[PDB]
């Protein structure tokens, strides 16, 4: 998955 | 006494129309061809033959609800620009190769026949026909002057997506499926169903000569926010009540779920989803499009090109867009070439979800006036990450931070092979 820092 | 020509049937020759038109997989069925490039028809009767001392004939093609002369959507030519000719003529049939000027509205045309001997003339609807994008005339404004780019970006139908981190790369396989059985009717129900379709129609129709338009569109109709567009995304892991993101292994099933359903939000999507569709749905209407994955993707949301942290916005892992060859005319000279258009919803422009098309020249370059939506795109590949710290003293201080460097390694599918291609240096100059 996309994943925020 | 030289009676009425009487026509058996309109043949409108799918195989060898769509082996010149680079449309053979969509040409089964029903004609498919690209605008600004002859195609073939020929004509059966059934009583006698054309005879050009005799018949006149005239041809009517429109496209859309409203069409009109004025807005390029209807034209009308004689049999002797939308040009028709006579090639050959054998027995009872007539052999014609009309011709579409290269700014073409793309889309479904109803091809009609006015048939006359001096008096009363009778009229016959001959078929219809989808006219696409054309990359391989020059005159096109989708034109690519490369044969093997011209087949890696709109003619083949498997590519890869690439995903993962900036120090862990890895990609996954993706079936575009541009060209099953099914898909290019969606694509047309895509547009046929976008806001400005609904708010007027006929202008819709008209504007569909520009890819620039075309790809605006698609970047706000692949994402279902604002209208009927395709796809709902969700971050937070739970996807029980729909797919995964990371289930899906091409564009087709989410494209077919969304038409069967009547234009209903496909449960979920994420960036890289929504690009890929989107890839689809411009390759199959003939815009040369690419899938492109940015590792430590940020997000401005206050449009100061700047990152900001509180110790708050965010930086991604890597974020997937797309971009689309074709000429800007609607911008200065010199910003043809590779557009970012951007499905996945992130920041509003003109108070809706969608982000482009701006050329991959004015983020590099910083002519961030540039529409459309350069100040984002820029920020997501080239911005200052700032730390907003808070003191023991109760001061607040700002500080750069170079632990985590925004837009890395930024790379598409290689042209004809299997590998990796680096476009950092498309999007911004080394430092
Ligand atoms: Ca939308
Ligand atoms: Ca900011």
């Amino acid at each position: 998955p996309a994943l925020p820092f | 006494m030289a009676e009425e020509l009487v026509l058996e049937r309109c043949d409108l020759e799918l195989e060898t129309n769509g082996r010149d038109h680079h449309t053979a997989d969509l040409c089964r069925e029903k004609l498919v061809v690209r605008r600004g490039q002859p195609f073939w028809l020929t004509l059966h009767f059934e009583g006698r033959n054309y005879e050009a001392s005799v018949d006149s004939l005239t041809f009517s093609v429109v496209t859309g609800p409203a069409p009109s002369q004025e807005a390029g959507t209807k034209a009308r030519f004689p049999l002797r620009d939308w040009t028709a000719t006579v090639v050959d003529q054998q027995d009872c049939t007539l052999s014609l190769q009309l011709t579409t000027p290269a700014n073409a509205p793309i889309g479904l045309y109803r091809l009609s026949l006015e048939a006359s001997t001096g008096y009363q003339g009778s009229s016959f609807v001959l078929g219809h026909f989808i006219l696409l994008f054309n990359a391989w005339c020059p005159a096109d404004a989708v034109y690519l002057d490369s044969e093997e780019e011209r087949q890696e970006y709109v003619l083949t139908q498997q590519g890869f997506i690439y995903q993962g981190s900036a120090k862990f790369i890895k990609n996954i396989p993706w079936n575009f499926g541009q060209f099953e059985d099914g898909i290019l009717d969606i694509c047309l129900i895509l547009l046929d169903v976008n806001p400005k379709f609904l708010k007027n129609a006929g202008r819709d129709c008209s504007r569909r000569s520009s890819p620039v338009y075309v790809g605006r569109v698609v970047s706000g109709m692949v994402n279902c926010n604002d209208d009927q567009g395709v796809l709902l995304g969700r971050w937070d892991n739970n996807y029980g009540d729909g797919v995964s993101p990371m289930s899906w292994i091409g564009s087709v099933d989410i494209l077919r779920r969304w038409k069967n359903h009547g234009c209903q939000r496909v449960k979920y999507g994420q960036c890289w989803v929504f690009a890929a569709v989107a890839c689809t749905v411009l390759r199959c209407l003939g815009i040369p499009t690419r899938v492109v994955t940015n590792y430590n993707s940020a997000h401005d949301q206050n449009s100061n090109l700047l990152i900001e942290y509180f110790r708050s916005e965010m930086i991604w892992n890597f974020h997937c867009w797309v971009e689309s060859w074709m000429t800007r005319p609607d911008l200065q000279p010199g910003y043809e070439g590779w557009q970012a258009l951007d499905p996945t919803p992130q920041e509003k422009s003109e108070g809706t979800y969608c982000c482009g098309p701006v050329p991959v020249r004015a983020i590099k370059e910083g002519d961030l006036s540039t529409k459309y939506d350069a100040p984002f795109v820029f920020a997501e590949v080239n911005a200052d990450v700032v730390d907003w710290i808070q003191q023991d003293d109760g001061s607040v201080h700002k500080s750069i931070n170079r632990s985590l460097i925004v837009g890395l390694k930024i790379s598409t599918k290689s042209v004809g092979r299997d590998e990796r291609e680096d476009i950092t240096h498309t999007y911004k100059y080394p430092e």
